């Protein structure tokens, strides 16, 4: 179980030995323009 | 006419943090600014909550003119006297009473809703509606707090991948959705400081 609050989230990019958050796709791997990876 | 539905147009919105120098000198700090690609809206489902009113609901219901997804990139670069707001302003042809509802989510799962009632004011053939200095909440300044402490960009921009934040902004009377925005963010690096695109949300 994973857990949502702010410490954990700030945490498990910290120390990613422990983060213990939901996996989720990164927006670079998703189907989205090139617009919203590249600022005007 | 960007963020606009049929009903609604947002000209203006900003987070800020402004501090007091001195009783006459104020200095003011953008972390984020507004003053059309489309996205395949089930790309970011995922990311904000579901269920009754949630984003789906919400697109199902429509107008689908209403929907729209903003990408900042905020701009982090700055220093008892401290106020954290948010500004908007919106025009509409409409005389209504309008609620501007804004969730901060983590996960795609809300973590605090800050709502605002607004009335209309006459301006020039048109109905101005505006928030002016709202308060933004505490979890955001800590998690503003927490994001400069960090000391790797990209640890920030990983953290950020996972916070959103939608705002539904309806006739209070009749629930019509006006406008439904969705914001990602990155970190800004540019020299140019914050930047946005602004897309609109479609079925696919
Ligand atoms: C608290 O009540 C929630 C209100 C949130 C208002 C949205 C303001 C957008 C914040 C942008 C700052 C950039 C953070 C990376």
């Amino acid at each position: 179980d994973s857990e949502t609050d702010l410490e954990a989230l700030f945490n498990a990019v910290m120390n990613p030995k422990t983060a213990n958050v939901p996996q989720t796709v990164p927006m670079r791997l998703r189907k989205l323009p090139d617009s919203f990876f590249k600022p005007p | 006419r960007s963020v606009a539905s049929s009903k609604l147009w947002m000209l203006e919105f900003s987070a800020f943090l402004e501090q007091q120098q001195d009783p006459d000198t104020y200095n003011k700090h953008l972390f984020v600014h507004i003053g059309l690609e489309a996205v395949d809206i089930r790309q970011i489902y995922d990311k904000f909550p579901e269920k009754k009113g949630g984003l789906k609901d919400l697109f199902e219901r429509g107008p689908s003119n209403a929907f729209f997804l903003v990408k900042f990139w905020a701009d982090l670069n700055t220093n008892g006297s401290s106020f954290y707001g948010v500004s908007s302003q919106y025009e509409s042809p409409e005389n209504m009473i309008i609620t501007c509802s804004t969730k901060v989510c983590s996960f795609g799962k809300q973590v605090v809703e800050k709502v605002e009632t607004e009335y209309a004011r006459y301006e020039n053939g048109h109905y101005s509606y505006r928030i002016h200095r709202s308060p933004l909440c505490e979890y955001m300044i800590n998690f503003i707090h927490k994001l400069k402490h960090l000391p790797e960009k990209y640890m920030m921009n990983s953290v950020l991948e996972n916070f959103t934040i939608l705002q539904v902004v309806t006739n209070r009377d009749t629930q019509e959705t006006l406008l439904c925005i969705a914001y990602v963010f990155e970190v800004s690096a540019s020299e140019h400081g914050a930047q946005h695109h602004i897309f609109r949300l479609v079925k696919e």
